[PDB]
RNA sequence: AAUAUGUAAGAAGUCCUUGUUACUUAAUUGAACGUGGACAUUUGAAUGAAGAGCUUUUAGUGGGCCAUUUUUGGUAAGCAG
RNA sequence: AAUACUGCCAGCUGGGACUGAGGACUGCGACGUAAGUCAAGGAUGCUGGCAUAAUGGUUAUAUGCCGCCCGUCUUGAAACACGGACCAAGGAGUCUAACGUCUAUGCGAGUGUUUGGGUGUAAAACCCAUACGCGUAAUGAAAGUGAACGUAGGUUGGGGCCUCGCAAGAGGUGCACAAUCGACCGAUCCUGAUGUCUUCGGAUGGAUUUGAGUAAGAGCAUAGCUGUUGGGACCCGAAAGAU
């Protein structure tokens, strides 16, 4: 033999986990979001385009839509920390925003075999885009400048500081 | 007819009456808590309406703290900071005051800073920082069983059992104090507000008698 | 295995403390004393502010 | 063996075990017992207290033939007679039959009396005997008579 | 002490039993009232420095 | 950094297990071990430390020392332990019936014991007929009537005896150990 | 004076009765050692004990030096003690 | 009347940082009429990307900070103290005799076969008698003498065991060991019984004496570490001396 033996022999079954006492409790968001609030988007896609935040997922996440008309962000969920509250405000009130969940949100069906090696919005997609924003432009109309103002996006200028600028 | 429920009801049953017992026991502990701190306001105030000074009556706990490291250390005083058990910086405990303990803080008095505690400083402390010697070892407290095992001849059923017997100084001083280890404490969390320690607090220091500042510097060191 | 602190915590803080329930809703941190009108004597009151 | 020694946990160590300050010499305190009266006295009056002086006066050819007295206690006298044997002496303690031990011919000259043999006659072969072994044997009953 | 700690034991075993056998040490004053009659408290000041020669 | 009232990592100076590789005297150690854990009794403690013990500690228990254990009164049916090897006396000339617990037996010894109508049983045997203990009596030997014990201690005034080779006079009866030349003692 | 230092702060001790002596006493007197009996709220000050006590064996070391205070010789010294 | 200051809250709440150790359950607790749940004896849930040089490692370099050249003698070394240009190999506490302490083993009042003999597969192994060594007796210079008044003594402490005891604890036995008071043995000194080759004997008794003693043996042999001594004696080194 080149090495002889090893006498104490660990086991090779696996012990199962203890009883973890973690529970999933509902997340509390900030008191400056408000469904119906004006949202900078901070990073991704998006970065500094101001966005109308509808509904908060059960998945913890944020349903929002600045209107696909005015700034071109769609029905998309983002993160909370990575968002900043404005003051303004928009109305909700007559908005059907009942059926966006999690699973509306999945992305496919994904398995080992069909894998891309190398590298088409849903019309469905497209028109429930369109009843919400049916439902978010009559409100945003009868405020003046807001439509401008969600169609522009933020960005940090020179001399001003955010730790001081109220949003 | 498996021994289950037979056991483990009377356990239950057991603990439901040892919690009760000292329930009414820190009720009782409470209620002359405010009844011993009223009375002495009280008796300031009748002395002030009667022309007289109210002498308080003199502190008869001290928690003294080791400052200065265990380097250069004269014997004399480094006996004593072990008879005291304050082995390291910032370890602290209870000492009784009496005539040979008094003495015993005016010689290491350049080491230690020393004080009169409060009760929201004792029971910040034991509830934070208390640990056990039971065999020899820091069981740290955690709950009253193991209070109960080793102090329960002395009549010491719980912690707060425990807390009433240091804060006011009874016959089982000695046995609870030696039972709870020194306490480990960190630095003070907003400095010791000296530009220099090793001074006396007279002096602009750290040691010696803070009287009624060691309950600023140890809720700062818990 | 692990030390849990009081003063936070308040499930191990009432596992310790059967009294901290009661404590907690009655208030007996910031109980108000009673109202009195006991005035000092002039004779501590003229020995404290003389020159 | 030479791996289980000292010397191999003292490789790489510098002085092998005998310091720096000292540095171990071939004969620094002298060679054997030297200086037993000067520079180790102290030594020779705490450890060897008599070793320097002529006590006694001298034996001229001594040979320890003449010399030749091992003793036997009467407590280890009933071993020279054979277990075969020793209960059956021992039990029925008879005058006319009594058990004659030959001690010079195990090899001890002298019976001498350190104590309590059993109450039996016993006959004893002696070059020498002391008076308790004897007072002892005469309690017991058994007789003393000598050879050489 | 002796004497007076046996003498001690021996009426505690009829009244007052727990008699303090036990040197206890100069404990710390229980609070007193000093009370002010004929006693007001007469101001102090720290002495100027005088030479005295 | 922390006052060292004592010795920081000090090991506690005592066998906690034999210095031998003697596999049958480890299986007692194994019983006895798990004797002590599980029984309250504090023979199986004492008789676990004396396994312990080395052989300088293991004095030999002679059968006349037996003799006179038994002769105490009210133990005359008790069992006698040796932890430790037994030797036979020829001092006795009558050794009563007893039961011995020791763990060798010299071959005199056991003829000394068996033919007194006695038993010569091991410490597994004891084990097995009393695990608390039920009417035994260690027996321990003179530990300090070894030949090296008398060298312990040597100096002056002291009353011990000179590490020497050869005993007799012109050796060590001198100046030191008689009044005639210089001192004595 | 201060500082430093010795002793004591009990169960190996206290109290009562009566046993030995070739010691002592004028003595059935004491001394020493005793036999019996009574001695928990705390078995006789505080605090600590982190285990206590004992024994063996042997290594290295047996050139020291510095600091506060006291201090000697010296004018003083990073001088000597 | 507020407010400052000091202090308390078993007051609430926001933001940050670091840590996630354990791996079925037990335990303490809280909320709920119970059932169960839980921030309650240590982190889980959801989601995304990549699946390879992405992360990590090695190595080189750069940068920030640190970092004196090692060995030795020394109170003190980076030393303007000494050795060292570099590399490879060799190179320094070994063996024996006699032991000491400790440990292991075998036998144990005995132990040790190996001087030798027989036998052998042949320097092995196996077996064996007589002595002898050391021990079981010491003490004295020697002639010599030579260790139980007692349950091998008494006292104190003493693990363990036995009896009583719901349990502390209390008695009895108390091994080892420690201290002490005795007793016995040898030596020294003193008194001197029957006796008698009338100068031998030494019984009895005793001591501010003494011993490396006894007082129900503990040793022997082997092996090992350490230590000692002798030898070259850890290695190296003289000036010399003699034939």
């Amino acid at each position: 033999s080149a090495q002889k033996a090893p006498k104490w022999y660990p086991s090779e079954d696996v012990a199962a986990l203890k009883k973890t006492r973690k529970a999933a409790r509902p997340q509390k968001l900030r008191a400056s979001l408000v469904p119906g609030t004006v949202l900078i988007l901070l990073a991704g896609r998006f970065r500094g385009k101001r966005v109308v935040y509808l509904k908060h997922l059960e998945d913890n996440t944020l349903l929002i839509s600045g209107p696909f008309k005015v700034n071109g962000v769609p029905l998309r969920r983002v993160n909370a920390r990575y968002v900043i509250a404005t003051s303004t405000k928009v109305s909700v009130e007559g908005v059907n925003v009942e059926k966006f969940n999690v699973e509306y949100f999945a992305k496919e069906k994904l398995t080992k075999k069909e894998k891309k090696e190398a590298k088409e919005i849903k019309a469905e997609r497209v028109e429930d885009q369109k009843v919400v924003d049916k439902a978010l432009i009559a409100e945003i109309k009868k405020t003046p400048l807001l439509k401008q103002y969600l169609s522009a996006s933020f960005s940090l200028k020179n001399g001003d500081k955010p730790h001081m600028l109220k949003f | 007819a498996e021994q289950v429920a037979a056991e483990r009801a009377a356990r239950k049953a057991a603990n439901k009456e040892k919690r009760a017992i000292i329930l009414e026991r820190n009720a009782a502990y409470q209620k002359e808590y405010e009844t011993a701190e009223r009375n002495i306001i009280q008796a300031k105030r009748d002395a002030k309406a009667a022309g007289s000074y109210y002498v308080e009556a003199q502190h008869k706990l001290v928690f003294v703290v080791r400052i200065k490291g265990i380097n250069k250390i004269p014997p004399k005083p480094r006996k004593v900071l072990q008879l005291l058990r304050l082995t390291r910086i910032n370890s602290g405990t209870f000492v009784k005051v009496t005539k040979a303990t008094l003495e015993l803080l005016k010689l290491i008095e350049p080491y230690v800073a020393y004080g009169y505690p409060s009760y929201s400083t004792i029971r910040q402390l034991v509830y934070k920082r208390g640990f056990g010697k039971i065999n020899k070892q820091r069981v740290p407290l955690s709950d009253n069983a193991i209070i109960e095992a080793n102090l329960g001849k002395y009549g010491i059923l719980s912690i707060d059992d425990l807390i009433h017997e240091i804060i006011t100084v009874g016959p089982h001083f000695k046995q609870a104090n030696n039972f709870l280890w020194p306490f480990k404490l960190s630095n003070p969390s907003g400095g010791w507000g000296v530009p220099r320690k090793f001074k006396h607090f007279i002096q602009g220091g750290s040691f010696g008698n803070r009287e009624e500042f060691i309950n600023k510097l140890v809720k700062s060191m818990n | 295995v692990l030390k849990k602190n009081p003063l936070k915590n308040k499930q191990v803080l009432l596992r310790l403390n059967p009294y901290a329930k009661v404590f907690a809703a009655e208030k007996l941190g910031s109980k108000k004393a009673e109202k009195t009108g006991t005035k000092p004597a002039a004779v501590f009151t003229e020995t404290l502010k003389h020159d | 063996p030479s791996r289980f020694t000292k010397t191999r946990k003292h490789r790489g160590h510098v002085s092998a075990g005998k310091g720096r300050i000292g540095k171990h010499r071939k004969h620094p305190g002298g060679r054997g017992m030297a200086g037993g009266q000067h520079h180790h006295r102290i030594n020779m009056d705490k450890y060897h207290p008599g070793y320097f002086g002529k006590v006694g006066m001298r034996y001229f050819h001594k040979q320890q033939a003449h010399f030749w007295k091992p003793v036997l206690n009467l407590d280890k006298l009933w071993t020279l007679i054979p277990e075969d044997k020793r209960d059956q002496y021992l039990k029925s303690a008879s005058k006319e039959t009594a058990p004659v031990i030959d001690t010079l011919a195990a090899g001890y000259g002298k019976i001498l009396g350190k104590g309590r043999i059993p109450n039996v006659p016993v006959i004893v072969k002696a070059r020498f005997v002391s008076k308790l072994a004897e007072e002892k044997i005469r309690a017991a009953g058994g007789v003393v008579e000598l050879i050489a | 002490r002796v004497k007076a700690n046996a003498a001690k034991r021996a009426e505690a075993k009829a009244q007052g039993v727990a008699v303090q056998l036990k040197r206890q040490p100069a404990q710390p004053r229980e609070s007193r009232i000093v009370s002010t009659e004929g006693n007001v408290p007469q101001t102090l000041a720290p002495v100027p420095y005088e030479t005295f020669i | 950094g922390i006052d060292h009232t004592s010795k920081q990592h000090k090991r506690s100076g005592h066998r906690t297990a034999p210095k031998s590789d003697n596999v049958y005297l480890k299986l007692l150690v194994k019983l006895y071990t798990f004797l002590a854990r599980r029984t309250d009794a504090p023979f199986n403690k004492v008789v676990l430390k004396a396994l312990f013990l080395s052989k300088i500690n293991r004095p030999p228990v002679s059968v006349s020392r037996i003799a006179r254990a038994l002769k105490q009164e009210g133990a005359a049916n008790k069992t006698v332990v040796v932890v430790g090897t037994v030797t036979d006396d020829a001092r006795i000339f009558e050794f009563p019936k007893t039961t011995v617990a020791a763990l060798r037996f010299t071959a005199g010894a056991r003829a000394k014991i068996v033919k007194a109508g006695g038993e010569c049983i091991t410490l597994d045997q004891l084990a097995v007929r009393a695990p608390k203990g039920q009417n035994t009596l260690i027996l321990r030997g003179p530990r300090n009537s070894r030949e090296a014990v008398r060298h312990f201690g040597m100096g002056p005034h002291k009353g011990k005896a000179p590490r020497i080779l050869s005993t007799g006079r012109k050796f060590e009866r001198a100046r030191g150990r008689r009044r005639s030349k210089g001192f004595k003692v």
